[PDB]
């Protein structure tokens, strides 16, 4: 960080933006689809509707 | 202004079940409880089948499987379990510290010993059960002498491999 | 605005070679690289011959001379070579946490496994070689499910002694 | 203003006799001495017999009854004795940091050895003494080069549980 | 520390001098010998200078 302030880089503040998209990106995988770990059915893979 | 359960105890006890002593180090892991039941607090649990999920059965735990560490008490729990970790919930597993836990022996501890592992229930002891049913827990030693069936604190280090004895 | 190497990539990847995942504890130890190439990021490393030296060449390691341990991304390396450490550089080992690796294996890892490494060129594995030419290291474990040639997060340390297999 | 114990050294030294070098962990842990003299800085010392004390002897160590730790220098100690723990007096003892100690041995240590403890006397050495007088302190090992009488730093894990050499 | 406050020492303060000696004394075994570990050559055996 000291050393990406002599190019101008602003390493932490870059972070912090990309952490948040990150962020989204897990709750709309989540919203749409599931993960088998906390047994979360999503809209697209839910096995309780007529197919 | 609940007096039930009233001892009048001569002084303040020691500690709950799975409270832990304050130390610099510890290494504190987030698992998902995978039992139908809950899990209690000062348990061991052992490596469950959802790639970061934990099981309170270890009946099969091998020197090749070790176990996975000890759950602490998080005061937080859901209220509907009294106090356990309900299923599909973070268990928060301790592999390093000190922590309290329940002895089953007949005999007691003294400050330094071996500690054993029944795999048949998962209880703490002085030494081996005699039936290729225990395992040693090799990272591990007690820090309290206590009678049968009370509390002591034993410090925990799991990534010593376990030694099997017959 | 370059925009070659494009794969319209589903989602995020995971990790990069070396880089590690956050907790509480770390040994990172400071080491200087006396391979006359550099040293890549994610790899294992033997005891110098400068009592504070590393090589890359793990060829000769037993359980009387174990491996030292492993290094770790740093993002500032002298822009000459591309993700190494050069010739007299601080290495920043690791051997507590939990650092993102390569898989060497046929049939991948799962999240419990042995970790084996293989002294001819020095990648991880889940199965001992067969000739006199892996050892286990016996504090590791995996915590990913990968297949062959993909990114996996294990736990070291490098404290507990290796276990030579045939 | 005093001029005694002059030598006219070339340069600075390297440490004292139980000083530790700064990194991220340390267990460090409060006894009580138990012994009727004091103990030194840099000892090894046993499990006491009060629960929470220690001795400096260590002339009936096992396996099934491994050392507790290494103590450290305080530099506020009662001045009535030198260098040491009076009775009677938290000991901070440490188990996982590097520490420099005293070297014991004929031909010197170099950079990665074993570390073998003589229960005689409480010193440490690079080999087996040779008639089941001495231990090897599974997790430990050397990190510097020195002489027979010279400070070397080591670094040091005591939940690894020792083996018995005869 | 404490203790060493209330007899006028000033342990912070102390630690501080000698850390500025110590430093000077390695800047001074870079400059007239080599460290091999950084290979930076001294004066004393450069080895590129006739003997």
């Amino acid at each position: 960080v000291n050393q990406a302030i002599m190019l101008g880089m602003n390493l932490p503040g870059e972070k912090a933006n990309l952490a948040r998209l990150v962020y989204e990106r897990m709750v709309d995988r989540v919203a749409f689809t599931g993960d088998a770990e906390k047994d979360f059915k999503g809209l697209f893979n839910n096995g309780a509707v007529t197919a | 202004m609940a007096p039930y359960n009233e001892t009048y105890a001569s002084d303040y006890a020691f500690a709950y079940e799975g409270m832990v002593s304050d130390i610099a180090p510890a290494d504190i892991i987030s698992r998902t409880v995978e039992t139908s039941a809950g899990i209690g607090f000062g348990k061991i649990v052992a490596q469950g089948t959802s790639d970061r999920g934990c099981k309170a059965d270890v009946s099969a735990v091998s020197p090749t499987a070790p176990p996975l560490g000890i759950t602490v008490r998080s005061q937080a729990t859901e209220n509907l379990t009294l106090d356990k970790y309900p299923r599909y919930d973070g268990a928060a597993i301790m592999r390093k510290g000190v922590i309290w836990v329940l002895v089953t022996d007949a005999g007691g501890v003294v400050a330094g010993d071996p500690v054993w592992l029944k795999k048949s229930d998962g209880t703490f002891s002085n030494a081996d059960v005699g039936s290729s049913g225990g395992l040693r827990l090799a990272g591990c030693r007690w820090d309290t002498s206590a009678a049968n069936g009370a509390l002591a604190r034993m410090r925990v280090d799991f990534d010593v491999p376990p030694v099997a004895g017959a």
